DNA sequence: TGCGAAATTCCATGACAAT
DNA sequence: ATTGTCATGGAATTTCGCA
DNA sequence: TGCGAAATTCCATGACAAT
DNA sequence: ATTGTCATGGAATTTCGCA
């Protein structure tokens, strides 16, 4: 502190010190002439107290809090210090936004069968139907084929009545849901026991997860839109429609309906395809086991400029999901337990819980 | 001639009424006639509201070609062929007193009420919450004659409930016994 | 239709059916084999109505539609029937996502002078802090120098106690605002024309536009959260000081303050920059012109991939601002007819008034 | 020694009471030594904490290295001494009965009494609504010394209201008897 | 073994959201 | 104790029809 | 007239929003 | 009758200190 400084003004070289500088003494300070102008050397044990004062003025990065301290002083490595101080801000850590983007995005394999995993969600509340404000959309992951209940809630009760007349068509592998009160009851997680029905749960606050269902929910409101045009928002009658409408809707990329993806053959409504009609019902299971495995795949994309992907023992921060007015948008620091995959991690938020957690719903912490 | 297709054609008709369970009376049978798939729907009457109402299910995920039925008067109105026009589908009837299908179709419709009777005795009102189970039953049941289960032939997958055990579906001394006596 | 039909069956060529075809009649309908199979050749009279029919089980854009005409049908250049009927579907236009992008944005020049223009706008509600809830915030444009009120609601007349005592130390040429109720009043106008103050507004739901003063509220909040983590939300007596803090506060790129942009010198705040001690204030403010004229400006970014620009003349359509439930996303087609700049349009609206409106609010009709 | 700058020197004093304006009786009058910048606010009472108040208000926008007062009981109290230690500002007395300043600053302070006169007279109870104006007046009026208005020095910028009319700032004829009428 | 036009495929864009 | 998706309509690329 | 380290500059990321 | 903006902190680039 003041020994370094005593040592420099006889003029006996100190690591850190450019030897061509004339530092002198005035004031009571150690003074020193830069090509800036003329800047104050504070001892070593004065320095961090000045370097939180700056960061405090606005609560500044890295550059702006530099350039208030390069006003008065000089000294070795000032951003140094400077960084070192805003790695230990806990109010600029929950505050701050990220500028780190996630890394790119996994397109998980296709069910490799009907009724291998079901996603189901539920939409609303739409305008009063009938009694009924909300749709369950159940999608079988494979076939995208969809079913739809009309509920007056998203309840557990609703949710189990319309998959009890869902499962007497069949009973899927897994049932992939998010994080809703209606799935992650004890009195729903018992009924899927019963059927032997693993109950697959999304990252919390992460629709992506749910990706499946999502996208297909945008199809139905959007034919249900049109199809309401200039009348009153009547939909109920409407879901069996729409149900069947989109059943039976070819995807371009893929060239089949989610209708043909479940049995193999249209049945019997308007522009229904024919070119199986001289194959037994063998032969067409048969081309369409050929289909099934052969039905394009996306590619995981490019990874963007900037992005982070999780290594275990990093500290990151989760995103406070509700955050209150004028309060945190993140969480303290917590640690990277387990890297589930590049996308999803096991973080040990610091209480502490375990939590599996999407990198989206993550950043890196600061400053190491 | 072309080979027989699921969708083709659905045989459809009424069993009960039965005890009262939750309200219904009644069950509307509908079994693909190519694979043996067996639909199944609780009604409160055999009427062509309740046929209606039901179909409207069924036809929201697949449309038969043809329905064929008996005369009943459920399936003769013409309400009943008017909502079958309206889908393009066409209505067929057996001769009155004559019923007739198929041979897997009849067995189907035997192996149903034998099922149900073999359940409803011991908890005669408790047949709608059963209603699930009976169709996974029936549906994973191996056919003799085509080598595969109606939800093989349907879907052309193995399903995920299996029904390994081609059970009794007679009844047993103590279910004769007290079935004779609901009968009572 | 039955006529050209005619013609074909007899092996006389048309233009359009490829000749190296087998055209035959069977079951009073013309046939065609082809290599997928067996098409109907329907009359030109008939096909209309067979677009439409395919068109309306789920209003299905050009391939999803061709894929089921195909399935039973063959003609010459379906896809241009089926785009003719797309086109012509009001509820598909209306209701549909644009996948064109806006071009790019512009950077508009800085004001030349501190007072040439201000941007203002409101903050909140904000929990309850001495009764008030909300907070004006005044921006000038050249020097980001920032004034903050605190205000019970953000009303015309809270709006006007606030600006005559603002303008009390100057008057601007221009202030920008948005459409609140608060600045489009014929009140705040008539206290504005009092002035020589010219009332500028931005295009409606676009807040980029008034981009300055939306970016400052982030700073803004962000510093509000920081002093209050961990105390109650009393933020009242927190807004002299955050004002202070922000307008003495260097943004990086420009390695100036908003304070130094105003005034040309600091006042005494803490690491008050003392480089001009020893020139005249004439000598600054000289120096003051200069650094003035030489801020860094950025320039308008790539435009992307497939992003569109309006022309005048064009066919377009307005978001809806906020669509009720089951509703359509964009009104009815309107036409361009001003393209005053890139990204800003005047339209008319087919009703039809004249609306000056941002392009990001705006899609291309679709289908020409 | 350096040259003088802004915010080098605030020289601030009371005048009042006055008419009663909208609740407010007095006016805190600051003016930036090197510029002559001026600044008022209306208080209602020439008090420490009236002055805490609006100083408050001012050192929101920029803060003074000194201020500069008569030994007025507002900024003579221990209060008063706290505020300014608490904002690094010195604070500097002229000696009792002996008030101080600079010719600008006499000069400007001398304006400030005729304009406020000059326009209370004929409506003495509205002055509060025409303090903003009466700021602009005497920020964008030419000073004969610093060829420059306080606006241009503070700034560095021509203003977008220049007063052109270099006024009379004395009575007429009309007024002399007016506010001779008031003082009665 | 090549040309103009039609057909198909490619693919950026945006909207579904969430204890 | 898990993970984005896919209809859309201009554009880019391939194929078709003919010679 | 070149090296290692420090300083500066670059710049993708995200959040402010809106009759 | 108008129009995006800019703090942030790793990385990329330039400059500094020395010889
Ligand atoms: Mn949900
Ligand atoms: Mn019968
Ligand atoms: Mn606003
Ligand atoms: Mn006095
Ligand atoms: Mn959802
Ligand atoms: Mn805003
Ligand atoms: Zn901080
Ligand atoms: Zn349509």
């Amino acid at each position: 502190l003041d020994a370094e400084l005593d040592q420099l003004l006889q003029g006996h070289y100190i690591k850190g010190y450019p030897k061509q500088y004339t530092y002198f003494l005035e004031d009571g300070k150690v003074k020193v002439s830069r090509p800036e102008g003329v800047k104050i050397i504070p001892p070593q044990s004065d320095r961090q107290k000045i370097v939180l004062q700056a960061h405090n003025l606005a609560h500044t990065g890295r550059e702006a809090t530099l350039l208030k301290i390069a006003n008065l002083y000089w000294w070795p490595n000032m951003r140094k210090d400077v960084v070192k101080q805003l790695g230990r801000c806990q109010q600029c850590l929950i505050t701050n936004a990220s500028n780190k983007a996630s890394g790119p995005i996994l397109r998980p394999d296709r069910p490799q069968k009907p009724f291998d995993k079901f996603f189901i969600d539920y939409i609303g509340p739409l305008p009063p139907s009938q009694g009924y404000l909300y749709v369950l959309v159940v999608v079988d992951g494979m076939t995208g084929f969809t079913w739809l209940y009309p509920t007056k809630a998203p309840s557990t009760s609703a949710t189990v009545k319309s998959l009890n007349v869902l499962t007497s068509i069949a009973i899927p592998k897994v049932i992939h849901s998010d994080q809703g009160a209606a799935f992650t009851s004890s009195t729903f997680a018992e009924w899927a026991k019963e059927r032997g029905i693993h109950l697959e749960f999304s990252t919390p606050y992460h629709p992506q997860s749910s990706g499946k269902v999502e996208r297909k929910n945008s199809d139905i409101k959007r034919l249900l839109t049109k199809l309401l045009v200039g009348r009153p928002t009547k939909w109920y009658d409407l879901l069996p429609v729409v149900q069947l409408a989109l059943n039976n809707t070819y995807s371009p990329v893929l060239k089949y309906t989610p209708h043909q993806l479940l049995f193999g053959i249209d049945s019997n409504t308007p522009f229904a395809n024919q070119d199986t009609l001289d194959l037994t019902r063998e032969e067409e299971l048969s081309l369409l086991q050929e289909i099934r495995t052969s039905l394009y795949h996306p590619s995981t994309p490019p990874a963007s400029s900037r992005s982070w992907s999780p290594v275990v023992g990093q500290l990151v921060q989760e995103r406070v999901a509700r955050p209150a007015s004028l309060r945190p948008r993140w969480h303290k620091p917590s640690t990277v337990l387990k890297v589930l995959n590049p996308r999803t991690v096991v973080i040990l938020d610091h209480l502490g819980n375990n939590r599996t957690v999407s990198i989206d719903n993550l950043k890196p912490t600061s400053h190491q | 001639d072309r080979p027989q297709k699921p969708f083709d054609k659905f045989f459809i008709d009424y069993i009960g009424p039965l005890p009262p369970s939750q309200g219904y009376l009644y069950v509307l049978v509908v079994v693909d006639g190519m694979t043996g798939f067996t639909w199944l729907y609780p009604t409160k009457a055999p009427s062509t509201s309740a046929t209606v109402k039901s179909l409207n299910v069924l036809t929201s995920i697949a449309i038969p070609k043809v329905i064929h039925s008996d005369q009943g008067a459920a399936f003769t109105s013409s309400t009943f062929a008017e909502w079958a026009k309206e889908r393009g589908i066409h209505l067929e009837f057996s001769t009155p007193y004559h019923p007739q299908s198929s041979g897997k179709v009849e067995r189907k419709n035997s192996d149903i009420k034998r099922l149900l009777t073999k359940l409803l005795v011991g908890r005669p009102t408790k047949w709608y919450d059963l209603l699930p189970v009976v169709q996974l039953a029936l549906n994973n049941t191996y056919s003799p004659v085509l080598k595969y289960t109606p939800h093989q032939l349907l879907f052309g997958i193995d399903s995920n409930t299996p029904f390994a055990n081609q059970d009794t579906l007679d009844l047993t001394r103590e279910e004769e016994l007290s079935l004779l006596q609901e009968i009572r």
